[PDB]
C-alpha cells in the first residue's frame, strides 16, 4: 500500500521544491514535494513551521512503531521535531524498526549528506540519541494510496 | 592550534570497529547499522579515545551522531574536534584527549564548513555541501576549541 508512497519519496527526491536549493539539502522541501506528487496538504513554511501546522491541524500518534503501522497503510506519516535553530522533519515508511523502536524514513537535511536518507536509515539514525526519543509522529486522516 | 582530519577506517580484526589513530591519539567508533558495513556517521555511543601519550583510554558516552571523518585532532594531541548532527542541526564539539570531557562547543547550523590548517570556514546561500559554493563564507578562530 505505501507504494504510492514510496515513488512520491523517490520522485521527490531530485526536485527543488525551493529556488535554487535542492531538496536533497532541505528537509522542508522534500516533505513538501512528496506531499505534492500525493496531493496532500502541507503546511507552508520552515521546518519549524510544518511542525506547528501538524501539531495543529494533524492527528498525531503515539509511537514510531505506530507511525510505521500507519505508514504500511498507504497513509502519509511525518515525523517531526522543532530546533533552537532550524528543526527537521522526515517521511516515515513501512519496514523494520531500528533497535526495534525507530522507523525507516526519507528525508533531506543541510546538516549535509550524512543526515539523508534514502529509506536506508530510520530516524534514529538522522537524529541522535537525545532528539531520538523526542519525536512527535503525525499523520494526515486520508490513505493517500487507494 | 592547528587541526589535522583523521580518516576513520575499518579495522582488521575487530568486526565493526572503524578509527584512525597518529602519534598522540587513537579515536574508534562501532558500527552497529544492520544494513551498512561502510556507513558515513556514527549514532551510538562510545566514542573510544586513546591517549598514546599515557597510555590511558578513555570513553566518550553521549553525543549527537558523529560523522565518519568529521574527526580532527589537534597538533599536540591534546584536543580532538568533531562534527555532530542531528536532524538539519550541526556542531563542532572540541574534546579533551586525557579526559573525554567536553571542552568547547559550537553550533553552526544551516551552515556548510571546512577545517584545515588555515582555520575554520563557514558558509551561507550555499548551492553545494562545499563551503566554496556559499554567497558569504565566515572565518572563525579555532582558538576556543583547544587551548592550553
Amino acid at each position: 500500500l505505501d507504494q504510492c508512497i514510496v515513488n512520491a519519496c523517490k520522485n521527490s527526491w531530485d526536485k527543488s521544491y525551493l529556488a535554487g536549493t535542492p531538496n536533497k539539502d532541505n528537509c522542508s522541501g522534500f516533505v513538501q514535494s512528496v506531499a505534492a506528487e500525493l496531493g496532500v496538504p502541507m503546511p507552508r513554511g520552515n521546518a519549524n513551521a510544518m511542525v506547528d501546522g501538524l501539531e495543529q491541524s494533524w492527528t498525531k500518534l503515539a509511537s514510531g512503531a505506530e507511525a510505521a503501522q500507519k505508514a504500511a497503510q498507504g497513509f502519509l506519516v511525518i515525523a517531526g521535531l522543532k530546533g533552537r535553530t532550524y528543526g527537521h522533519v522526515a517521511v516515515v515508511i513501512s519496514g523494520p524498526l531500528y533497535r526495534q523502536k525507530y522507523p525507516m524514513c526519507w528525508c533531506g537535511s543541510i546538516a549535509g549528506a550524512v543526515g539523508q536518507s534514502q529509506g536506508l536509515k530510520s530516524v534514529g539514525q538522522v537524529w541522535n540519541r537525545t532528539d531520538r526519543d523526542r519525536l512527535n509522529y503525525y499523520v494526515y486522516s486520508l490513505a493517500s494510496c487507494s | 592550534c592547528t587541526f589535522t582530519q583523521l580518516e576513520i577506517v575499518p579495522q582488521f580484526g575487530s568486526p565493526n570497529m572503524f578509527g584512525g589513530e597518529d602519534e598522540h591519539v587513537r579515536v574508534m567508533f562501532s558500527n552497529e547499522d544492520p544494513n551498512d558495513d561502510n556507513p558515513d556517521a556514527f549514532p551510538e555511543p562510545p566514542v573510544y579515545l586513546a591517549d598514546r601519550d599515557s597510555g590511558n583510554d578513555c570513553r566518550i558516552e553521549d553525543g549527537g551522531i558523529w560523522s565518519r571523518g568529521g574527526v580532527f585532532l589537534s597538533q599536540d594531541g591534546r584536543r580532538v574536534l568533531m562534527h555532530e548532527f542531528s536532524g538539519s542541526s550541526a556542531e563542532l564539539v572540541s574534546y579533551d584527549s586525557a579526559t573525554c570531557k567536553v571542552v568547547h562547543r559550537e553550533d553552526i547550523s544551516g551552515q556548510r564548513w571546512a577545517v584545515d590548517k588555515d582555520g575554520l570556514r563557514l558558509g551561507q546561500k550555499c548551492s553545494g555541501e562545499s563551503v566554496d559554493s556559499c554567497a558569504k563564507i565566515v572565518k572563525r578562530s579555532l582558538a576556543p576549541f583547544c587551548q592550553t
